[PDB]
């Protein structure tokens, strides 16, 4: 397994095993789950109510000083009751580390915004209300940005379409730019490319 | 004129981006990334390609890393030429530019040559990169870097020394270490703020830790030292350049698996199971197995990241693209605060944006 | 009736309305709305266009791709009408001028071009064609214009039996010549008129009733043979017509009375130059023409368009005339103009 | 090409053309597919 | 006759002055404003052709729609095409400028810049090169020179 | 399996044969897997494919120029794991991936095979089967399979009315409907009736029986005569197959009346021979002595 | 292994600070930039004459699509759409049956060379090197919908520039 | 094997530090040549 | 070998052409229908029928990888030659 | 059945923040004629703001109205301040748009659609 | 307390943007994916 597969980090996985479990038995309250991939990276599965009081932890803790808020993602699984799924990627540049910090909510509950821990969150957050609806309490300037203003529903959501319900055009009678519901000259051909036999056995999941 | 509050409205080249990813297949997701950072194209190739095969348990050949180091670092001078050619072209010294970008178009040259494409290239693809270097490349990528040296020597000549420049550079833009971190800076936004911390070291890979060059910091977090930070980046890319064209290797430049890299014309057209891999390569796709990774790199304006989501399928059930330009237009806020309008755009130039991978 | 005219879609822009038509004069004024609300259907659009191409660009957003096509006729070239007209299934004809050309007057605009592109039309099997008079068309009216286009308004009928004529009042809209033509009178001293305006009464007609008038025209069978009337809601004077024209624009009015004496001679002092007129003695004859009442034509309301009045559009049509000390206005700053 | 010239095939233009948009000589898209569904046509001979 | 000579060679002369005159706005969108300025790089060089940079919209006379033109900055394309004085033109550069390009089904993208302004030349590439965008301008030259302004209007 | 290859030498290549109209036949491709020569003994009842020849030579096929015309001759096409028998009417127009699937129903007999109409771009491309275990367990006849494509030929797109001249034109909804229904509005009773045809769903059948019944019309008729003396369309059980298709792998005796089932409904009959492979079903026919 | 940038401290004798004295009062360093920049005034520019000088390019080069056909007339498509399937604009469109003869041939091969993103995928993934994406680059259009081209356009195409094409993918063909 | 290598003893050199060669007189000689001009011209 | 109908229009070599009655024939009104003349299947049929004396043939569609993949040609049917499914070429077995 | 809240405990101080958005709207429309220099009267702004308002009158989810008053009020905020447009106000005028069949027979005969 | 109890229907159509016609007269269909009969996985 020399040439291609790569190789494998077994001790930064056994020290991503040990600081999980550092931050599992500090903070019960809040952690359900810990893990830690092949490719050696950390994740603590949290509680939504959990968002301050774990990442202010990793912020200013002496082992942890996970001090840049890298990247902070939502994620649509509609097969959940709780579908969204909130990631913050951080980093320790003290100890050259990254972790990854998620949790979940749905459509309504409102998750706790982290501008008072990373202001670096004060966009990306605002982010996932532009784009996947997820309300964020307590934030200071709480807005759409990155579609257009007067644009309805959230785009990165599951069950929006991958075009919209509107598309735009310019209109000499008006002499303006209108929104009629959206017709393609073309559809957007669906590649039905699932392969029909099982490629990872490792994968694989029980049966019903 | 004291700016009192900035607004940058963004989301006027959101087009979406991650949500077409969604729907076509790993190949198909690539060339997005050429359009993310359109002054960084080949190091956003090199971030997905990073991300793709850290969740694929492969690795590319050395040759192709040697491959991605040399053109990512060709990439770097590609960016920090865009990069002080429009901030001084923003604050006025329109001339460097015009000197610049025809270095800047020999490198599209080399692009040209190695790819067939001058900018968007899909080149560097999860499997080590596409098609191996032409013959004489090499030779002129060497000739181009042998000379490189004075075009920077003759900028930092205008430039450096500048009174007009220290004059619009100097007291502009400060950013603190604690709120450089804080805000998520990332890169030269970073250095120039004391911060030392660069992904080619702390964080090594494909060749990085078998070459040597030195990372610029600054001292004072303003736009003069951010200036000589892209300056100096250019010196030790035009070093790292140096050790690559040396210190190539012979060999293949794909993974010489054939259920993730495409097999070769000469023998898909002879062997069955050459043509099978081809035939479900380019309508399939290769399946990742299911996982999610954050793959940062440092390009050139900074840490550039996937997050990558498979769900065992030729497809991404998610692509979240971290940018560094949207935390440091982020950061805008904070750094416009006491000052004009005629340092508001010399801090836009400090901090180099490119709004495609700002707004997807 | 052919598969690929068989109407398809959600009525949008990307469908297929099932309506290929050639509009005559497309680059004009109301040539510009009809490609509009027609294209905006997804109707096949054929423009033959006289002019300078530039001045069709922006009949090109105004569909989708392969939607409008462009070419080249003549007026007096009965081939370029049979290279046009062969494929169509509607012709809507709208050549016209205020004012006679070197080369063009109002015979050959009026009586000559028509009647060749509607027997072109009947020779070629199209099936609806649509003409557009004026509503004051009379053989024994004091202007050219009107006797020039009840001639070919007989003509059209005469060779075309099934020939849907539509008699617009007077037209207003962004890119007129009724209220611009109130308006665009300032400088010039005080907006003469005979017997200060009040002798003669108007109802306009605006242009997107006209235009929702002609394609309910199209869709419509049983407008075959008609001829329509298409009049505003209310009936005007001409004097306080111009009084809410100034009071729209917030321009003073001074106005005064300008007799036969030397006010048909304004024409050939206002025409001695090779450009566009400012104002001929033809318009003069028309504007001092009141409008008819014709009970037994159809109107809008008759083909289900509502006619929508001038006191919701002339704020849209005169906003272009304030200067700056009254452009940030309301609609509810004038009292609307009387009705008779 | 008077040293190496190109290899000689039978269906390569013999007369290069420029661009030819903005002349009737430009190219117009068009469906190079047939009919999909054949109309039935009713038989001209009266149904008594 | 004599006129018809006199008004061909004035449509003549104020199309020369109108190609060999071209003034674009400064304005790119996205890629394809990097092989914009490309083609104002000093290999391509679009100031030798006389089309030199205006940043007002008041001051130029053609608009590069270079790069994609997205739902949310629709309405300032049709502002900034409706700011420039007549006459004026549009080159479309680039796929997304063109039809829609790579992000062609996406929800906030206007597909293509001929949904919102009139378009003259279509520079199709993603990017082209800026040797293909400077061949897009010749040919927009080549467009404003066999204009026929006063030819049709001393013949209207 | 493996990404690459070791076969430095020259390949066999296989003749093609002739086994039909609806099967075309690309021996190369055979891996020899004898799933023809299975369905053609033991579903569809044929036992005329086989395998001539003996080694890296042997050969599926008929071994004559014999013509596979069985009721199931189409569903070797999907058995076949590799692409040596393929659809001849699909062939070469389509490419699965592209491919929508729409799960319907088949009314070309009155089992109700599921089936998978496969579209491409607002064409129906094919008619794959769908599994089902108690009508087609995943088969399906041959006309259900090759007759999509005369649902595009003869097609009715227009409404037509008769002209002057008593000839069919082209006209409008507005206009055929008023000439249906001011005829309509004239009859009362017996004045006017339905014939309903073979293909017609339950929807357009209750839609008319309402609207002739606002006509006060009874007279509803079908193509089919059942006969209506004794309890008639009253209980439901003297008109249903009322065991099951799945009953047939329960019974031991099975008497066919007047029918022949082969080509009536033909995985009804592929059910009574697996009935009489595996369960040993003694069956006896009342009727012409049919295959 | 770094390294920092504006960190000297200026020399404090009355050599050096006479010298910055008089580089504050006399402008030493804006004589230094207008020499720089009249040095530039004295060489030779690098425009090229456009149209009667091209910009160098590669046999990898890739611009306008072109159908080839074997050196015997019979076109190269056998209709398989990988070229469609990876498409990663959906660009092309491919509709087929057998044709007269018998064999797999193409009778819709649309690409959208306004959706096209001139990527090499097609050429590329095509087994037969049916599609190849040509050396033409100039072929601006004053209308939208004249590219979109259809398969005769392509066609025309690959008979315009196979003379060329033959010969890069001759110069090229062993780099893949 | 024939592919795109370096030479067999490597690249040259390839200057990459900052080369800003000090041109120019002393501070002392420009305040001489300044003050010499003006008492020339007013003399 | 191009045909022409009888409306004046081209044929393409698919067999594409617009009916009398169709509108669309407009988008070339004043145009031209881009047609291309050299037909493959009458290209194809202007190549000999090639005479080999082996069972079967290996056909690639010469340039070697600069044809299609190579494929193996039964020519066991002495009244049928062996159609190339690539590239149309067909070869006869000459016993 | 036990959830978190945004705002509202209730449905009494949902309607609480409904009623103040619809104050706050009524208060801006004047404005928004104005400024933006509309060419619609101002009782037709407001009557576009009731007939936005009772679109969604159906709702007893204290959640729903929560983020429904949200997403007013950044409606709003976009309103106020010039960051919408004449186009993005005038979007909530279908006006280009032709009116859609309603009665089951014009709809049988334009098109599919139910 | 920091809950609430909500006794009535989750729903959601007035805030994920789809317009009536694409809530009401649209008919999603929950199914297992049938077999693909070409193939045995
Ligand atoms: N107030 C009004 O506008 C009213 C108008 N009408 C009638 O409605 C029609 C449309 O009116 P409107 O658009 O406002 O008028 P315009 O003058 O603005 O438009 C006339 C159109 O016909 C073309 N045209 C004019 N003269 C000739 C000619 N001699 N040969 C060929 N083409 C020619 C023009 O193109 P080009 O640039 O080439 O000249 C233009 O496209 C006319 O027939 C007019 O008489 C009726 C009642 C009221
Ligand atoms: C220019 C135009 C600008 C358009 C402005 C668009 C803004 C639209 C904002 C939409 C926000 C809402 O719809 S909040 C409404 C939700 N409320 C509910 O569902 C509870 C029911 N509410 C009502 O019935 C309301 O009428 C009241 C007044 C709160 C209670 O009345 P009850 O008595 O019966
Ligand atoms: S057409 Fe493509 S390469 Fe060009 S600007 Fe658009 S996304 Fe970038
Ligand atoms: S099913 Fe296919 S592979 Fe199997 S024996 Fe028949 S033809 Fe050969
Ligand atoms: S698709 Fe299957 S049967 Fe067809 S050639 Fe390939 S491996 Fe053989
Ligand atoms: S170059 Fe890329 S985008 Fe263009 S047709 Fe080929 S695969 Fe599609
Ligand atoms: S062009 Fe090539 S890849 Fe595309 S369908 Fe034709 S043969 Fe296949
Ligand atoms: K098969
Ligand atoms: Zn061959």
């Amino acid at each position: 397994t020399r040439p291609t597969v790569r190789p494998r980090n077994d001790v930064a996985h056994k020290q991503l095993s040990a600081f999980g479990e550092y931050v599992a038995e500090i903070l019960p309250k809040y952690v359900q789950q810990v893990q830690v991939s092949c490719f050696s990276e950390l994740e603590i599965c949290i509680h939504p109510d959990g968002v301050i009081p774990v990442l202010t932890f990793l912020r200013d803790h002496s082992n942890a000083q996970f001090k840049s808020l890298a990247d902070l993602t939502a994620v649509d699984i509609p097969t959940r009751q709780n579908r969204f799924e909130i990631v913050y990627n951080l980093l320790s540049l003290r100890f050259n580390s990254r972790i990854r910090v998620k949790t979940y909510t749905d459509e309504l509950t409102p998750v706790e915004s982290s501008v008072s821990v990373y202001k670096a969150a004060n966009w990306y957050e605002r982010e996932i209300w532009d784009m996947f609806g997820v309300f964020f309490a307590n934030h200071p300037d709480l807005r759409r940005i990155l579609t257009d203003y007067g644009f309805e529903g959230h785009p990165f959501r599951k069950d929006f379409p991958l075009s919209g319900y509107v598309e735009l055009r310019y209109d000499d009678e008006v002499k303006r730019v209108v929104a009629e519901p959206v017709e393609l000259a073309q559809e957007f051909r669906k590649f039905d490319l699932n392969s029909p036999w099982e490629a990872f056995p490792a994968y694989r999941q029980p049966p019903e | 004129e004291m700016v009192r509050k900035c607004d940058p409205h963004i989301g006027l080249l959101h087009r979406g981006t991650e949500k077409l990813i969604e729907y076509k297949t790993y190949l198909q997701a690539l060339p997005y990334f050429d359009r993310l950072d359109y002054v960084s194209m080949m190091c956003n190739e090199q971030a997905y390609s990073l991300a793709v095969e850290k969740l694929l348990n492969i690795q590319p050949p050395p040759r192709a890393q040697w491959i991605r180091v040399l053109f990512g670092e060709i990439t770097r001078l590609l960016n920090h030429i865009m990069a002080v050619t429009t901030h001084a072209l923003d604050i006025g010294a329109m001339t460097p530019f015009f000197w610049m970008f025809e270095e800047r178009e020999k490198m599209f040259e080399f692009y040209e040559r190695v790819s067939g494409a001058r900018m968007h290239a899909a080149y560097v693809r999860p499997g080590g990169v596409h098609q191996d270097l032409p013959l004489g490349l090499m030779d002129d990528i060497y000739e181009f870097s042998k000379n490189f040296s004075l075009r920077i020597d003759e900028l930092e000549e205008m430039l450096t020394n500048n009174r007009i420049w220290r004059n619009r550079t100097v007291d502009i833009g400060v950013v603190t270490a604690e709120d450089a971190l804080n805000y998520g800076f990332s890169g030269v936004m970073l250095r120039g703020s004391g911060i030392q911390w660069d992904l080619r070291k702390t964080q090594p890979y494909d060749v990085y830790d078998q070459v040597e060059f030195d990372v610029p910091i600054g001292s004072r977090g303003d736009c003069y030292d951010r200036y000589l930070c892209r300056v100096e980046e250019m010196r030790q890319s035009i070093r790292i350049i140096s050790q690559c064209l040396n210190k190539m290797p012979p060999g293949e430049i794909k993974v010489d698996d054939a259920k993730v890299s495409p097999p070769k014309r000469a023998e898909m057209k002879t062997s069955m199971e050459s043509l099978i891999h081809h035939f479900k390569l380019y309508t399939e796709g290769y399946q990742v197995p299911p996982g999610a990774t954050y793959t940062a790199i440092e390009a050139p304006k900074g840490e550039f990241g996937v997050y990558l989501v498979s769900d065992g399928s030729s497809r991404p059930y998610r692509c979240k693209i971290k940018a560094p330009g949207f935390a440091h237009l982020a950061g805008l806020d904070k750094m416009s605060k006491g000052h004009m309008l005629a340092d508001v755009v010399a801090i836009i130039g400090t901090q180099d944006i490119v709004f495609g991978e700002v707004d997807r | 009736l052919h598969h690929a005219v068989i109407p398809h879609g959600k009525g949008g822009r990307s469908s297929v309305s099932g309506i290929v038509a050639t509009v005559f004069g497309a680059t004009g004024f109301l040539g510009r709305y009809l490609v509009n609300h027609l294209g905006r259907m997804g109707s096949q659009v054929i423009v033959p266009y006289r002019c300078e191409p530039y001045d069709t660009m922006h009949l090109r957003p105004m569909g989708d791709l392969g939607q409008i096509i462009f070419m080249d006729w003549n007026g007096r070239d009965k081939d370029s009408i049979r290279r046009a007209v062969e494929h169509s299934n509607v012709v809507i004809n709208l050549v016209g001028r205020e004012w006679e050309t070197k080369n063009f007057d109002f015979e050959d605009v009026f009586v000559k071009i028509p009647q060749a592109i509607a027997q072109v039309s009947k020779e070629a099997g199209v099936e609806k064609f649509i003409h557009i008079s004026h509503l004051n068309a009379d053989i024994k009216s004091s202007s050219k214009y009107l006797r020039n286009k009840a001639v070919g308004e007989k003509e059209v009928r005469e060779t075309f039996p099934e020939a849907t004529i539509i008699k617009p009042a007077d037209i207003f809209g962004r890119e007129d010549r009724f209220l611009n033509y109130f308006a665009n009178i300032r400088w010039f001293g005080g907006v003469p008129l005979i017997s200060l305006g009040k002798k003669t009464v108007k109802q306009p007609v605006y242009i997107v009733d006209v235009t929702k008038g002609i394609i309910n025209a199209i869709k419509d069978p049983d407008a075959r043979g008609k001829t329509f009337a298409f009049v505003g809601p209310n009936r005007y004077l001409l004097f306080d017509l111009v009084q809410y024209v100034f009071a729209v624009a917030h321009r003073p009015f001074l106005p005064y009375p300008m007799p036969h004496f030397a006010y048909r001679w304004i024409g050939r002092l206002f025409e001695i130059s090779p450009f566009e007129p400012w104002t001929t003695r033809d318009k003069v004859e028309r504007i001092h023409t009141t409008d008819r009442t014709l009970p037994h034509l159809p109107g809008l309301e008759d083909l289900g368009v509502q006619a929508t009045p001038l006191e919701l559009k002339a704020i849209e049509v005169l906003r272009r005339h304030r200067t700056y000390r009254w452009l940030s206005s309301e609609i509810e700053d004038v009292q609307p103009a009387k009705t008779v | 090409p008077t040293v190496k010239p190109p290899t000689a095939r039978k269906f390569i233009w013999t007369n290069h053309k420029f661009n030819l948009s903005g002349t009737p000589q430009q190219y117009v898209p068009y469906s190079t597919t047939r009919k999909k569904i054949q109309e039935w046509v009713p038989p001209s001979t009266p149904y008594k | 006759s004599r006129g018809e000579y006199v008004v061909a060679k004035l449509d003549d002369l104020i199309n020369w002055a109108r190609r060999s005159s071209l003034w674009p706005m400064t304005f790119g969108l996205a890629c394809c404003a990097v092989e914009m300025m490309h083609m104002a790089a000093p290999r391509y060089d679009m100031d030798r052709f006389g089309v030199v940079f205006r940043a007002s919209p008041r001051q130029s006379d053609v608009m590069i729609v270079a790069g994609t033109l997205t739902n949310k900055m629709a309405p300032a394309l049709r502002k900034v095409y409706d700011q420039m004085p007549e006459p004026r033109y549009v080159v479309s550069m680039g796929s997304c400028a063109n039809g829609g390009g790579y992000y062609h089904y996406s929800y906030s993208v206007v597909r293509g810049c001929d949904r919102i302004v009139p378009v003259d030349i279509y520079v199709p590439g993603c990017p082209p090169t800026a040797e293909a965008l400077l061949y897009g301008i010749l040919q927009l030259q080549k467009k404003i020179k066999r204009e026929k302004r006063l030819r049709i209007w001393y013949r209207r | 399996g493996s990404d690459r290859s070791r076969f430095l030498e020259g390949k066999r290549a296989v003749e093609d044969k002739n086994i039909g109209p609806l099967v075309k036949t690309i021996m190369t491709r055979c891996i020899q897997c004898t799933r023809c020569i299975r369905f053609a003994s033991e579903i569809a009842g044929v036992d005329d494919l086989g395998t001539t020849g003996r080694g890296n030579d042997m050969q599926v096929g008929t071994y004559i120029e014999k013509m596979f015309m069985s009721e199931l001759s189409g569903n070797i096409i999907d058995i076949c794991p590799v692409g040596a028998l393929t659809s001849k009417p699909y062939a070469f127009t389509a490419r699965p991936w592209e491919t929508r699937k729409t799960e319907s129903i088949d009314v070309m007999d009155a089992v109700g095979s599921n089936i998978v109409v496969s579209t491409r771009t607002g064409e129906v491309m094919r008619i794959l089967p769908r599994m089902h275990e108690d009508i087609n367990e995943e088969w399906i006849s041959d006309k259900t399979r090759f007759a999509y494509d005369g649902l595009k030929r003869q097609r009715l797109t227009e409404p037509m009315v008769r002209n002057e001249k008593g000839l069919l034109t082209h006209t409008t909804w507005e206009d055929a409907l008023s000439r249906v229904a001011g005829m309509l509005q004239s009859c009362q009773g017996n004045d006017v009736a339905a014939i309903a045809g073979g293909l017609v769903d339950a929807e357009a059948l209750i839609a008319l029986k309402d609207l002739l019944n606002r006509v006060d019309s009874d007279t509803l008729c079908t193509e089919e005569v059942f006969p209506t003396a004794g309890a008639g369309t009253d209980l439901r059980s003297n008109y249903l197959l009322n065991t099951t298709i799945a009953g047939v792998e329960e019974a031991d005796v099975v008497l066919l009346v007047g029918t022949n089932p082969r080509f009536e409904a033909p995985l009804f009959n592929a059910r009574i021979r697996k009935s009489w492979l595996h369960n040993d079903l003694k069956v006896a026919l009342i009727g012409s002595p049919v295959d | 292994t770094y390294k920092y940038v504006n960190l000297r401290e200026p020399s404090m004798d009355m050599k050096s600070v006479t010298d910055r004295a008089a580089q504050t009062l006399l402008w030493t360093e804006l004589i230094r930039g207008l020499g720089m920049t009249l040095s530039y005034l004295f060489r030779e520019p690098a425009t090229i004459n456009y149209p009667f000088e091209k910009g160098p390019l590669s046999p990898r080069f890739r611009g306008e699509h072109a159908l080839r056909r074997y050196p015997s007339g019979e076109e190269r498509c056998i209709a398989c759409k990988l070229c469609e399937a990876v498409c990663p604009a959906q660009a092309i469109t491919i509709e087929a049956e057998p044709r007269a003869d018998g064999s797999r041939r193409t009778t819709r091969y649309d690409i959208d060379m306004t959706k096209c993103i001139y990527c090499g995928f097609c050429q590329e993934a095509c087994p037969v090197d049916a599609i190849v994406e040509g050396p033409n680059f100039e072929f601006s259009t004053e209308t939208h919908e004249e590219l979109l081209y259809n398969k005769e356009k392509l066609l025309n195409n690959g008979d315009k520039w196979e003379a060329e094409i033959a010969a890069n993918i001759q110069a090229d063909y062993l780099y893949r | 094997v024939k592919q795109d290598m370096p030479p067999v003893g490597g690249y040259g050199p390839i200057d990459y530090k900052r080369n800003l060669p000090r041109r120019g007189l002393s501070g002392y000689s420009m305040f001489a040549v300044g003050i010499g001009a003006l008492l020339f011209g007013y003399w | 070998g191009v045909r022409t109908s009888p409306t004046g229009e081209k044929v393409t070599h698919t067999g594409q052409v617009y009916d009398d009655e169709d509108y669309r024939r407009v988008r070339f009104v004043g145009r031209q229908k881009e047609v291309n003349e050299n037909f493959a299947i009458d290209l194809i049929a202007e190549q000999p029928v090639s005479q080999v004396g082996s069972r079967v043939i290996s056909c690639d569609g010469g340039g070697g990888a600069l044809g299609h993949p190579r494929v193996y040609i039964n020519l066991d049917k002495e009244t049928k030659t062996g159609t190339c499914g690539y590239c149309g070429l067909q070869f006869r077995q000459q016993h | 059945t036990s959830v978190k809240p945004i705002f509202s405990r209730d449905m009494n101080e949902a309607k609480r923040r409904v009623r103040e958005l619809y104050r706050a709207w009524y208060r801006e429309v004047p404005n928004t004629v104005h400024l933006f220099q509309l060419d619609i009267s101002v009782k037709q702004g407001r009557d576009k703001v009731r007939e936005m308002f009772k679109k969604n009158a159906h709702v007893t989810d204290p959640r729903v109205v929560d983020l429904l008053v949200i997403k007013g009020k950044m409606e709003l905020e976009e309103t106020i301040n010039v960051w919408k447009q004449r186009t993005h106000v005038m979007r909530f005028f279908h006006e280009t748009e032709a009116p859609r069949p309603k009665d089951f027979l014009s709809k049988f005969y334009v098109g599919h659609d139910p | 307390t920091q809950l609430i109890t909500v006794d009535e229907k989750l729903d959601i159509t007035t805030l994920t943007g789809v317009p009536e016609e694409h809530i009401k007269t649209r008919k999603a269909r929950i199914f297992v994916p049938a077999r693909n009969n070409m193939q045995s996985g």
